[PDB]
RNA sequence: GGAUACUGC
DNA sequence: TCACGCAGTATCCTGT
């Protein structure tokens, strides 16, 4: 938590030591200040909250996808991809799979030719590369022929 | 002195005669370090005996008015800490260490209990407070002259004996090997109840206990010989002789038995020693085995430790810890020190000057001019 | 041979 | 009841 508000919030919170809050029972000022502190750790968590548009990306990604919002704020990215196939397939007149009860080559990374280059460096870069080759090969589960370790 | 009466006195001299203004010129240290004063831990002892640390202040008028709310029985100085102590439970675990504190020692007549003759426990009287004379000089001398430290407020501790607080920066600054160092150097006396040859010193007599014998036998003929007659009977003079080899003791007792004042027994102890060389020094540590000061090193070791507050209360005799000054320390009666008891009567007979109307005045100067060594000390630095 | 980390895309 | 892929660099250990 001190971290999450120092990097987000920009703000230092002060932290109760385990063994002083049993021992803060011996004056109301301390006591007082250790509900408030309470008080000023549940606003930090509220306002982290806040920043980040929890709430509205979590809308969002639910929406997009379609599965329950505490499933899409417990984290995970399965479920969701599980479930935007699953309407996609059942839109379209499909039967969908039944529930369960270094595999494959990557990318290619060439060889640098390391060193220190004082001149302009020009990055070329691919706008959204897999998904864009899945849509100009038409990569689907209903185009390519699979058979059940070869590249079809 | 009535104890019940302490707590009906006990806050009009919180209120009007504990010097807060000279207190607070002590403890802050000129305000050179910041967050000095304020990192300052405090203890106190309230009714009841309820104990409460951590307690630390803004500046001057926070302590005094926490201290006349809460009208604490004890009142003990601690470190000063990393942070601040009240907020000790804030601060994460391991980030919160004890830093600086003066060098303290105390010194407790009832240590000395297995070699005085006059009185016991917690008991004092004119006989045997000369020890502590000694101790005063003897110790106070080192720490002038061996470690340099040149702020040192000796202050009486209400009952039993006396502390010392050494305040010069560079003795606030040492760590807690170094205060190790400091007390087994200025320690002689090493052993406890089960041991009775308590000094043993080699054939070299090193300076600091050739300094600490010359202080000791200024003194060692009135203390042991006149006024405690460690040799008026056989009961006592046999430690003594239980203290020297067995080779001559017979040849002690039958002299002893010929002999009418425990001075000139001691001169006849004496001859014949000299008479026997190696235990030419024999003397020499039967003279420190009884005058010398036994410092309890965990009392200096430690930079936590929590001592009695100068200007406290004793809760039992009800005397003022008073500071002593080192020139006068001749003329020091632990008898006549102010009580409280006095200095309220003395109060409601008659702003910042009240004080001086008291019999506490003369040792509020005497702090005054300790306080003004420290800031000449502070300025001309 | 194994184990522990966390960058990149 | 769970959990995205792979390519790559850095550090450290192997007795009963
Ligand atoms: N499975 C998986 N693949 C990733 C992930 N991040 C990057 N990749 C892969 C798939 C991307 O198409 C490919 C290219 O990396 P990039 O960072 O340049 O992203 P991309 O080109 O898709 O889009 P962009 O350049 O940011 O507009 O790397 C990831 O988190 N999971
Ligand atoms: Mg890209
Ligand atoms: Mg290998
Ligand atoms: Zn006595």
């Amino acid at each position: 938590l001190s971290e999450l508000v120092h990097q987000i919030l920009k703000a230092e919170r002060v932290v109760i030591p385990p063994e002083n809050i049993r021992n803060a029972y011996n004056d109301s000022v301390h006591l007082l200040y250790m509900l408030e502190n309470t008080w000023i750790d549940a606003k930090f968590i509220l306002q982290i909250m806040c920043e980040l548009n929890v709430l509205p990306l979590a809308l969002q990604i639910t929406n997009i996808a379609g599965n329950v919002m505490s499933r899409t704020l417990m984290g995970g990215r399965s479920e969701r991809n599980e479930y935007l196939l699953l309407h996609a397939f059942t839109e379209n007149n499909f039967i969908v799979p039944d529930k369960p009860v270094a595999a494959y080559a990557g990318g290619l990374v060439l060889e640098p030719k390391v060193g220190f280059y004082d001149k302009f460096i020009l990055l070329l870069d691919f706008n959204s590369l897999y998904p864009s080759i899945i849509q100009e090969y038409n990569i689907c589960f209903t185009t390519v022929h699979r058979e059940a370790d070869e590249i079809p | 002195y009535d104890p019940a009466s302490l707590p009906d006195v006990l806050p009009l001299y919180y209120r009007r005669l504990f010097p807060f203004y000279q207190y607070f010129r002590w403890l802050n240290y000129g305000g050179v370090v910041k967050n000095y004063f304020q990192h300052r831990e405090f203890s106190f002892t309230l009714k009841d005996d309820v104990y409460v640390r951590y307690q630390s202040f803004n500046n001057q008028s926070e302590l005094e008015k926490e201290m006349q709310k809460m009208c604490p029985y004890k009142i003990d100085i601690g470190a000063v800490y990393s942070h601040r102590p009240s907020l000790h439970n804030t601060v994460k675990s391991g980030t919160f260490q004890a830093q600086e504190k003066e060098l303290v020692f105390d010194i407790d007549m009832t240590d000395y209990d297995d070699v005085r003759r006059c009185c016991s426990s917690a008991d004092i009287c004119p006989k045997c407070w000369t020890l502590m004379t000694i101790a005063v000089r003897i110790l106070d001398r080192a720490l002038a002259e061996d470690f340099g430290f040149k702020h040192r407020l000796w202050v009486y501790s209400g009952r039993r004996g006396v502390h010392c607080w050494v305040c010069d920066d560079s003795a606030r600054k040492l760590s807690q090997a170094e205060r190790s160092a400091v007390a087994e150097y200025l320690s002689v006396v090493k052993g406890g109840e089960e041991t009775i040859k308590k000094v043993q010193l080699p054939e070299t007599i090193h300076p600091f206990i050739g300094k600490s014998l010359k202080m000791v036998e200024r003194y060692f003929e009135k203390y042991a010989l006149v006024d405690q007659d460690i040799l008026e009977n056989k009961q006592c003079w046999d430690k003594v002789i239980a203290l020297v080899p067995e080779v001559a003791r017979e040849s002690l007792l039958r002299e002893f038995s010929k002999a009418r004042s425990s001075v000139e027994r001691w001169d006849k102890l004496s001859s014949c020693l000299e008479a026997t060389r190696r235990y030419s020094n024999i003397p020499k540590e039967i003279m420190l085995q009884f005058c010398y000061p036994r410092l309890d090193v965990n009392v200096s070791k430690g930079l936590n430790h929590l001592l009695k507050s100068p200007f406290s209360v004793h809760p039992k005799t009800g005397r003022i810890s008073v500071p002593i000054d080192c020139k006068k320390l001749d003329q020091f009666d632990p008898f006549s020190v102010p009580t409280i008891s006095l200095i309220c009567s003395e109060l409601d007979n008659v702003r910042t000057r009240d004080y001086k109307r008291t019999s506490l005045a003369p040792y509020i100067k005497v702090f005054e001019q300790f306080l003004d060594k420290l800031d000449q000390s502070r300025k001309g630095e």
